[PDB]
């Protein structure tokens, strides 16, 4: 087993803490929800290949740019997130994080992930993104900007019910083993 | 960390934790506040015990075993003794607040209602000055410690083993050198998130909401001045490189 190192960036409303903590216990906590994630060694075996994948959140970092960058040495795989009940989060994914994370982690590849997916189709959130001229982030606007900000690819998950959560991180240890 | 302590941390949750019969005697928004307090003295517990690793397994073990040359065990674990001196003393106080409140007859069944007056206690006065002091330091000299560490492993046989030996058993899969020190870096900005929730579920009693919002206050203005006291050293850096930062 090989140890490659992952940290996940985005707004604070993304769900990057919530993804964490469902991924390292494989499920949605029943009576507690965690408030902070504070790391986890994932054990993946990935198309064959054995891993031991450190997860690191950055929640609680975001207003303080000279702490911030010390989560980043060494990073294999960045997992880039927004949070598809909140098209401002997506806005925020080219001109702040994306030329941060090129700057701290050259080279590495970045999976942007739109967090979220069950609520695309939840009237409460139509009704109350509507109220600002908004809506929900349709899948081919996540593409466009995976496609624009160099993102290794594209994915959705929901860490609510748990689907496609496996799925980001299996991808990302795939991503973090490439050369 | 030490058995007692860990056996009453050891429950996901406050609710989880105290006898069912204890639980069926509070409202939902008293198990919603405690469950916050419990994840906030949980994970100091857990960074102390992250501290200890650093200074006891890892620190004295190199100074014990290894034949080091002068000034490199202190490049690769800066500011430890009084980082575990800032953190062991608020554990202290987390804990003897938590003792205070048990129920006679019990060593599991408490609720916390004063919590404010020690968070602002901890992040004011002398103990903030400190606190402010040992993070701008240990914060502009991790990057230094990372590079330190990755030249000894790749280059000394003798450091690598002991590594590998103090590292293999499994209590010790989330805590080598490098994740302990981002580690305790990261610890600071986990305060303003669990501070914020306790909050949001401390509206019952007016004082405690006021002794909160003042604590938050405290809170960010020392994470404002040890993110603008940051600066990274570097081993070999030139005097022309700095005064042209
Ligand atoms: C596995 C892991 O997370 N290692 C690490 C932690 C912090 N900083 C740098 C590194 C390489």
């Amino acid at each position: 087993a090989i140890r490659k190192k992952l940290v996940i960036v985005g707004d604070g409303a993304c769900g990057k803490t919530c993804l964490l903590i469902v991924f390292s216990k494989d499920q949605f906590p029943e009576v507690y929800v965690p408030t902070v994630f504070e790391n986890y060694v994932a054990d993946i075996e990935v198309d064959g290949k054995q891993v031991e994948l450190a997860l690191w959140d950055t929640a609680g970092q975001e207003d303080y740019d000279r702490l911030r960058p010390l989560s980043y040495p060494d990073t294999d795989v960045i997992l880039m997130c927004f949070s598809i009940d909140s098209p401002d989060s997506l806005e925020n994914i080219p001109e702040k994080w994306t030329p941060e994370v090129k700057h701290f982690c050259p080279n590495v590849p970045i999976i942007l992930v739109g967090n979220k997916k069950d609520l695309r189709n939840d009237e409460h959130t139509r009704r109350e993104l509507a109220k600002m001229k908004q809506e929900p982030v349709k899948p081919e606007e996540g593409r466009d900007m995976a496609n624009r900000i160099g993102a290794f690819g594209y994915m959705e998950c929901s860490a609510k019910t748990k689907d496609g959560v496996r799925e980001v991180f299996e991808m990302a240890t795939r991503a973090a083993l490439q050369a | 960390s030490m058995e007692m302590d860990e056996k009453d941390f050891a429950a996901d949750s406050w609710s989880l934790a105290v006898d069912s019969s204890f639980l069926q005697q509070h409202k939902k928004e008293v198990m919603k506040q405690q469950d916050v307090i419990y994840e906030l003295i949980q994970t100091e517990l857990h960074h102390v015990r992250t501290l200890k690793i650093m200074t006891r397994l890892f620190r004295t073990g190199m100074l014990e075993e290894l034949h080091l040359e002068p000034g490199v065990v202190q490049g690769l674990f800066p500011c430890v003794d009084e980082l575990s001196d800032i953190h062991t003393r608020f554990l202290s106080q987390l804990l003897e607040r938590r003792r205070q409140a048990l129920c006679p007859g019990s060593t599991r069944n408490f609720v916390i209602h004063r919590l404010g007056d020690l968070l602002i206690s901890q992040f004011s006065g002398p103990s903030a000055e400190q606190m402010c002091k040992t993070y701008s330091e240990f914060c502009s000299r991790h990057s230094k410690a990372l590079k330190l560490y990755k030249e000894l492993y790749a280059r000394d046989k003798r450091f690598q083993q002991f590594i590998r030996k103090v590292t293999r058993p499994a209590v010790l899969k989330r805590h080598g050198v490098q994740e302990c020190i981002l580690l305790v870096t990261q610890r600071i900005t986990k305060y303003p998130l669990l501070i914020s929730r306790i909050l949001q579920h401390s509206h019952g009693i007016e004082e405690e909401r006021q002794d909160l919002t003042t604590a938050l206050g405290l809170v960010k203005e020392l994470l404002s001045n040890v993110d603008e006291g940051i600066y990274q050293l570097e081993k070999g850096a030139r005097l022309q490189e700095i005064y042209n930062r």
